[PDB]
């Protein structure tokens, strides 16, 4: 609609496992929890919901 | 050593041209009016003297031996008769040597080369030029040019500083030079290799004497060019068990249902557009005239209808049997792109113009493929190359017109590509009514589904793929046909009185369906369509070996009018 | 004049030589005044060359310089008086004040 | 006794005799001293024959000794191997127009009528300042006619071993070799370095290997492999494994790479079993993995891309080479991947003026180009593999021949076309997802090889009867020569030399599993409508709009009103225009 | 004339510099000083300009054929001249001075080629831009040279290089890491000369870290970088942003739209000006 712009890929699939890595190598882990997801998404959605205001 | 051997080779050509009244004497006699000096010189009339001999020592040595030669000519013109310029050429080499075999063992010989024209230049002014110097009022006659053409070696006056250097003049010296571009037959073409094209040189009167497309034959001499080896030519020219076969075959009485069946072996069915394509390889009479204008004696054939059908294979099959015959797609075209392409300033030079398409293959076959999505510039040269004959190019100031006669195969295609049957030919075709005209014949292939003889062409297609195949199988070969169409071109009939008188009635009986129509109709008659089945009659004519025709066999022309 | 400056702008001018040491360098305009006001008038007719320099110089006051022999920096802190004239020759309020500049808006 | 001067020698048999190993050993670092003492030694050699002799005292003979063994092209070739003998293999690109070279120099002088002759001495030409002293004498009154002088042929020929060598023949030798032949060329290496050739070899009991080179061993694993029933997903699983299946996808560039059957007649006919695929659908999937992965099987084979890849690009073209100031015959894109395949990606963005040569590669497979300077056809034996994307952004309400914005006859003529659209769901998605995060938890070239150069099958008559019912289903001839290509490529593998009855089946399915209104509808009963109460005038922009919301119902957006407009507009099914005006298709 | 071999040399490390208590340190081209021609020095930096390899004569060998003596000369510089006076030691007592020829075999040459090195990107000073250096190279060291890297070059300085190579601190880890909330503090640590937008300049500092480059092993490499689009109206600040991300990060290069943009994101062709040829 009005308000869409693009659509769900595979690349930014592995986009959002490049930033779970990139987020569970800042915290120097071994393993990818299930926090880094959590932010990722959240970051991801953040990044377009500023068109609302 | 040969500046002994030079005055004896110009005595021996002196007494060739002063022992023999060979008519060369009065072809001077003849000149001694026109003042041109343009002669013609047989090298097989050249042959006889000295065993041969006097012709193989001036064969090699052509270039060290022609000063001599011309002073020869000069002084038996100057002794024979009483603004002075020569020109030697020699023709009618035995052997005929193609571009590829040239080697560097004949730099300097003359050599025979055949080939074709692809481009042309404009004619320039050469040379050939008194030299001022800058310090005093000398002046110098004695002028060399084909290289070091700047600076002579002596002045008048030897009180000098600087004896080397000059300075040219245009006013106190001049004629037509050209240089045009000569390119490897297709017939003579290595498997696999390139048509490698030269460019060779010209001067005298043997300018303007060549046109562009046509196959040509040169004689001159092998000179470098700095480095490359170029050539100059002398003379120009326009060239381009049997019988026991050929006679056997026009005895016969069933030679053309094998014909219409044997023009196009790979494909299944039509008949009619098997007919139009054997009677459009050869035409009629052109100048049939006493006004004095030719006329338009050539077949126009033209397919049209749905796709994916074998209406290509034609158009594929044409140009790999008949030797004159060029393809184009017609999307990868233009109106220069068919006729006569330019380049425009290109190396330092100035423009040239390449052959296209057009006026390549004369009484031959130019097939179009995919007609309908050519512009309209090209096809209004089309229509300009059927209006008329000739042909011109006005281009840079240089306006030249030359001689076209080729046969055009069309292949249409609709402007949703199938066919419907519920209107006319002009609004399906989408093209205008002046290039829609001067069209012999229109063959209108439609499709559907009948299994009887669906089954044998599908069955046909998987019979023909394997390796080589007998059921694509003809009668007879192609081996006596392309001298049966040789034969039947040079024929020339004439028709008769009684197929005339049943040429009219039949001309209003076509024009009857014209009354009471709008079914069994569908486009209208007029002066080209009679036109048509009356170049129709002499190739039926000539299919048929007949001098007179009868009207039995316009009947089969009027009855491929009607199946159209 | 902001156009017929000799060089590649009024900065880092054209580099040759013809005696021993074959390299020799030449100095702009800009570089000479280093505290003082400069004044171009005709700024439309200035090219864009000139324009990415004053892009560079303009709040950052330092030209940087690659060439062959000499990749160094120097200090342009200057004030710039610049006099346009519009493209349409003429102009009024019912116009609007955007195109009528004709020049980017980084530059505004 | 038939004037055939040259001689061919065998440096092998050289090196196999018990005489002359201390021969085979000199000659590999001196080669232009052994020839210049052999050419003596084989003449005194044939009168010692001969004890005719009015011709032989004068005439002169060669070795061209071409038996070496194999090096690794130019890379091998260090600065100790100069003035040695080498052999290249390969395949030669251009060839220029033939050079002349001065073997004796001519001098006239401008006075006292005397003429000297002198030879080259390897490179320099003796100038004499000096005026034949018994005559009388001048300080500098020489010149030089070229005319005169004599010449022998040279030549440079370009050669890609990928490397490009510029390789230079000389007399007797030109015109012999040209573009187009695999050759296998020998010569000494000179130094920009450079290739004397003594010997050519364009044709090919010997152990010289033509294909890549298999044991028995290895062809016992390959005919074990090919008795199996699975093989036929084995290979189509096995060629891509870091992705999903794509059966029908992988399949179909599977036997696209294992060709088929080419036939030719003897004089005037060809044919290629070959096949020009198409791909469309779905974006971000393994397109250009593909596009890619190809490039990294095949030999030969290009990447063009979009816009970036005109008309004098895809085809040969003429430029200026700067190393030696003279016209370079560029080869083309086309002709640089003759054999192989061809990888296009962006078909739909591709200009329409270069869209006219791959029309005649479809199936013609040839390139007939009549420019400036060039009227040359030849040939285009590859096969394109097209990546396309279709209008806008997948429309399932609009038929497969407008979504993807191409003309049909030339889409018609296409040989093999792909809907590789995802239409996204449950329990497909999940697993792609899975498989590629499992990689994040922690002998088919050869066989392929064979098959291509071992097996000719022939498409025999008892596969008549299911052919024309699979073509009348169509129906209900291009398509007819994909079939049978597809027909005989499914006997190329599993190593059969009969084509089988079941074998179509599946080809049938393949291209049926390749491929799998109301609106426009509507849009035009009501563009008619408002044309007849126009009194045939325009319809507007908004009078449409108006009416096409009006009637509300199916809810035809401005927008999508817009797009269809659009459609039928450039479908010249409507003739309309304006910014904010509408007009009525006529 | 003789030499089978090539001779090389290479300095010692900063290990064994330490070991028994400076020759080799790893110097810039602005700590050259001038004065340092003729010491063996080891330079640090990335190569962008290289060429091919040609083969560079050290001796013209000449060959009689009237006395048999061949001899050979020494060229030193870029060009020489050709002796083609007899300098042997048969011609010399006598009255005939027979024409010399020269042998492309028997002469000795070597795999010479020219390099660009370049000025580090975080050992240039403030303001200060990267200049270059030439780089002569010779013998077997020709392809150990592929442009596109980091590499140490240690060689005399005329620059003829011998060999080349190529790739307190836990307190200040430790006393970030124990601060708490280390993701935020690293966040809001880096540019504050800006208002707010943690979130934007968040990803940009996931953007700097990189991440996992991931390889299959089977021939497939997939990408383990991020790409980051700013689009924004004007207003607030972008090149500040962006030039404290190329500051703070080694290895940064600002670029622009327009300009020689076109030949600057691709390699293009040009003529040498100390040699014939085009790199």
């Amino acid at each position: 609609s009005k308000f869409s712009f693009g659509q769900a890929t595979p690349r930014t699939l592995l986009g959002i496992i490049r930033l779970s890595q990139a987020l569970a190598k800042l915290r120097l882990a071994d393993m990818v929890d299930i926090d880094d997801v959590e932010e990722a998404l959240r970051l991801v959605r953040v990044s377009k919901e500023s068109l609302y205001q | 050593v040969d500046d002994v051997t030079g005055e004896k080779v110009r005595e021996a050509f002196e007494q060739f041209l002063e022992d023999f009244s060979k008519v060369y004497r009065a072809q001077i006699e003849f000149m001694k009016i026109y003042d041109l000096n343009t002669i013609y010189i047989d090298y097989q009339h050249l042959s006889m003297r000295e065993n041969g001999a006097l012709a193989m020592a001036i064969s090699e040595q052509y270039y060290r031996f022609l000063p001599f030669l011309q002073k020869g000519l000069r002084r038996v013109v100057r002794k024979y008769a009483p603004e002075r310029v020569f020109q030697i050429s020699f023709f009618n080499l035995p052997t005929v040597h193609r571009i590829r075999d040239i080697r560097s063992e004949k730099i300097g010989s003359l050599l025979s080369i055949s080939g074709t024209v692809t481009r042309t230049s404009e004619v320039r002014p050469e040379l050939y030029a008194s030299f001022t110097c800058d310090m005093c009022r000398a002046i110098v006659d004695n002028v060399e040019q084909s290289f070091k053409y700047t600076e002579p070696t002596f002045c008048p006056n030897p009180s000098c500083e600087n004896r080397a250097f000059w300075t040219l003049n245009v006013t106190r010296s001049f004629l037509d030079w050209q240089k045009v571009r000569i390119q490897e037959n297709a017939n003579e073409i290595p498997t696999g290799s390139m048509p490698r094209t030269l460019d060779v040189i010209l001067r005298g009167d043997s300018v303007e004497r060549a046109k562009p497309g046509d196959r040509c034959k040169f004689t001159g001499v092998e000179i470098v060019v700095p480095y490359k080896i170029s050539f100059l030519a002398c003379h120009v020219i326009s060239i381009g068990d049997e019988i026991n076969e050929l006679k056997e075959m026009v005895k016969d009485e069933h030679i053309y249902d094998k014909l219409v069946r044997s023009i196009a072996p790979a494909v299944f069915g039509h008949e009619a557009v098997k007919k139009g394509i054997l009677l459009q390889m050869l035409g009629g009479v052109h100048k049939s005239t006493v006004e004095g204008i030719k006329l338009r004696g050539d077949i126009n054939i033209c397919v049209v209808g749905d796709p994916s059908t074998s209406k290509s294979q034609f158009l594929k099959y044409v140009v790999g049997f008949a030797p004159r015959s060029v393809y184009t797609s017609g999307k990868a075209s233009s109106a220069a792109g068919l006729t006569a392409a330019v380049v425009r300033d290109e190396e330092g030079g100035d423009y040239t113009i390449e052959a296209g398409a057009l006026m390549l293959a004369d009484n031959g076959i130019c097939c179009i493929d995919e007609f309908d999505k050519m512009d309209i510039s090209d096809q209004v040269a089309i229509h300009e190359a059927m209006e008329q004959q000739t042909i011109s190019i006005a281009k840079a100031g240089i306006h030249a017109t030359l001689n076209a006669r080729t046969s055009i195969l069309a292949a249409a295609n609709p402007v949703g590509g199938r066919y419907n049957r519920k209107l006319s030919l002009r609004g399906n075709l989408n093209m205008t009514a002046p290039i829609m005209s001067r069209f012999d014949l229109f063959f209108v292939i439609l499709d559907d589904c009948n299994e009887k003889i669906d089954t044998e062409l599908a069955s046909h297609i998987v019979d023909l793929h394997m390796k080589r195949d007998e059921a694509i199988e003809p009668p007879f070969s192609a081996e006596q046909l392309r001298r049966y169409i040789k034969y039947a071109r040079t024929f020339k009939p004439i028709l008769t009185k009684e197929a005339r008188s049943y040429l009219v009635e039949k001309y209003k009986e076509l024009r009857k369906d014209d009354a009471q129509g709008f079914s069994r109709s569908s486009y209208r008659i007029t002066v080209r369509q009679l036109e048509s089945m009356i170049r129709l009659s002499e190739a039926i004519a000539r299919a048929n070996c007949v001098d007179e025709i009868t009207p039995s066999f316009i009947a089969e022309a009027y009855d491929l009018l009607r199946q159209s | 004049t902001g156009r017929g400056s000799s060089g590649v702008g009024l900065t880092a001018a054209v580099t040759t030589d013809r005696e021993t040491g074959e390299r020799r360098l030449e100095a702009g305009a800009m570089v000479l005044a280093d505290r003082g006001v400069v004044c171009i008038d005709e700024f439309d007719k200035m090219t864009d060359v000139d324009r990415v320099a004053i892009h560079e110089v303009m709040e950052q006051q330092t030209v940087t310089i690659a060439k062959a022999g000499i990749h160094t920096t120097l200090n342009a802190r200057c004030s710039v008086i610049a006099a346009a004239n519009p493209v349409f020759g003429q102009y009024d309020v019912n116009r609007d004040p955007h195109q009528n500049i004709a020049l980017p808006d980084s530059l505004l | 006794e038939l004037g055939t001067s040259n001689l061919n020698l065998d440096a092998r048999n050289l090196l196999a005799y018990k005489q002359t190993e201390d021969l085979y050993h000199q000659l590999l670092n001196y080669p232009q001293e052994v020839i210049s003492i052999m050419d003596q030694t084989i003449k005194d050699c044939m009168v010692s024959l001969i004890v005719d002799l009015d011709e032989i005292e004068t005439k002169f003979y060669k070795v061209r000794p071409y038996n070496v063994g194999s090096c690794k092209g130019m890379r091998e070739l260090n600065p100790n191997d100069i003035d040695k003998l080498i052999n290249l293999k390969g395949l030669v690109l251009r060839s220029t127009p033939v050079i002349p070279d001065m073997k004796v120099a001519f001098f006239k002088c401008n006075v006292c009528d005397h003429t000297m002759a002198v030879e080259i001495d390897r490179g320099v030409i003796q100038e004499p300042a000096r005026c034949e002293r018994i005559d009388c004498n001048e300080p500098n009154s020489m010149s030089l006619i070229h005319n005169r002088c004599s010449f022998a042929d040279k030549q440079v020929i370009k050669l890609q071993e990928p490397h490009s060598i510029s390789l230079c023949v000389y007399d007797e030798l030109v015109d012999s070799c040209r573009a187009g032949d695999r050759i296998e060329v020998t010569g000494t290496f000179r130094s920009k370095t450079y290739v004397d050739v003594v010997h050519v070899k364009k044709v090919s009991h010997n152990e010289v290997e033509e294909v890549r080179q298999i044991t028995d061993q290895d062809l016992a694993k390959i005919r074990e492999v090919a008795a199996r029933e699975d093989l036929y997903s084995l290979l189509a699983r096995s060629i891509a494994p870091s992705i999903y299946e794509l059966e029908d996808v992988k399949k179909g560039i599977l036997l696209q790479l294992f060709g088929g059957t080419n036939k030719t007649f003897t004089k005037g006919g060809r044919y290629r079993g070959d096949i020009n695929i198409l791909l469309c659908g779905d974006p971000s999937t393994s397109k250009s993995q593909i596009l890619q992965y190809v490039h990294k099987i095949t030999p030969r084979g290009v990447y063009t891309s979009g816009k970036g890849s005109s008309a004098v690009g895809l085809t040969a073209y003429i430029t200026r080479d700067v190393d030696t100031k003279q016209l370079v015959l560029e080869s083309g894109a086309l002709v640089l991947s003759d054999g192989g395949v061809c990888c296009i990606d962006e078909f739909d963005k591709m200009s329409d003026s270069t869209r006219s040569v791959l029309h005649e590669v479809m199936e013609q497979q040839t390139i007939s180009i009549a420019k400036a300077g060039i009227i040359t056809t030849l040939n285009a034996r590859s096969s394109i593999l097209a990546s396309a994307n279709p209008i806008g952004s997948y429309n399932p309400n609009l038929p497969v021949t407008e979504n993807i914005d191409l003309p049909p006859p030339l889409l018609s003529r296409f040989d093999l076309v792909y809907l590789v659209l995802d239409k996204v769901d449950e329990k497909n998605d999940r697993e792609l997802a899975k498989h590629l995060t499992n990689l994040y938890l922690e002998f088919l070239t050869m066989y392929i090889s064979y098959a291509k150069e071992h097996i000719h099958p022939i498409i025999t008559e008892a596969a008549k009867t299911e052919l024309v019912r699979a073509y009348v289903g169509m129906r209900k001839t291009r398509q007819l020569e994909s079939m049978i290509r597809l027909a005989e490529a499914h006997a190329k593998m599993k190593l059969k030399n009969v084509v089988e009855l079941e074998d179509v089946q599946e080809a049938v399915r393949l291209i049926r599993s390749a491929i799998k209104r109301k609106l426009q509808e509507d849009l035009s009963r009501e563009i008619m409508n408002v044309l007849k109460d126009q009194a045939s005038d325009s319809m507007s922009f908004n009078e449409l709009i108006k009416q096409i919301n009006e009637h509300s119902q199916d809810r035809v957006e401005s927008s999508d009103i817009q797009e269809a407009l659009s459609r039928l507009q450039q479908e010249d099914k409507v003739i309309v225009l304006g910014e904010g005006v509408r007009r009525s298709v006529r | 004339l003789t030499r089978r071999y090539f001779l090389y040399f290479k300095p010692l490390s900063q290990n064994c510099a330490r070991r028994y208590r400076i020759s080799s340190k790893p110097l810039s081209v602005r700590q050259i000083k001038g004065d340092f021609l003729g010491q063996l020095i080891t330079v640090r930096g990335i190569i962008t300009r290289v060429s091919d390899v040609k083969p560079a004569v050290e001796v013209i060998a000449y060959t009689c054929d009237q006395c048999g003596y061949e001899v050979f000369q020494e060229v030193n510089s870029r060009t020489f001249t050709p002796l083609s006076e007899c300098t042997s030691e048969e011609c010399s007592q006598n009255q005939t001075k027979g024409q010399l020829f020269m042998s492309t075999r028997a002469s000795k040459f070597s795999a010479f080629q020219e390099c660009k090195i370049q000025e580090l990107s975080q050992q240039v000073p403030v303001g200060h831009i990267p200049r270059s250096l030439n780089i002569h190279v010779n013998g077997t060291l020709v392809r150990s040279l592929s442009p596109g890297d980091i590499v140490d070059v240690t060689g005399i300085f005329l620059l003829e290089a011998q060999f080349v190579r190529q790739h307190d601190v836990e307190e200040r880890v430790m006393e970030l890491i124990t601060s708490g909330d280390v993701y935020n503090r690293l966040a809001k640590s880096i540019a504050p000369e800006i208002y707010g937008n943690l979130d934007v300049k968040k990803a940009l500092l996931l953007l700097l870290v990189g991440g996992v480059d991931k390889r299959v092993g089977d021939g497939m490499k997939i990408r383990g970088d991020i790409n980051v689009c700013l689009m924004g109206d004007p207003g607030v600040a972008k090149s500040q942003l962006l030039k404290a991300i190329c500051k703070i990060s080694p290895r940064g290069v600002y670029t622009t739209g327009k300009g020689s943009s076109g030949v600057g994101l691709t390699a293009a062709v040009m003529k040498d000006p100390v040699t014939d040829e085009m790199i």
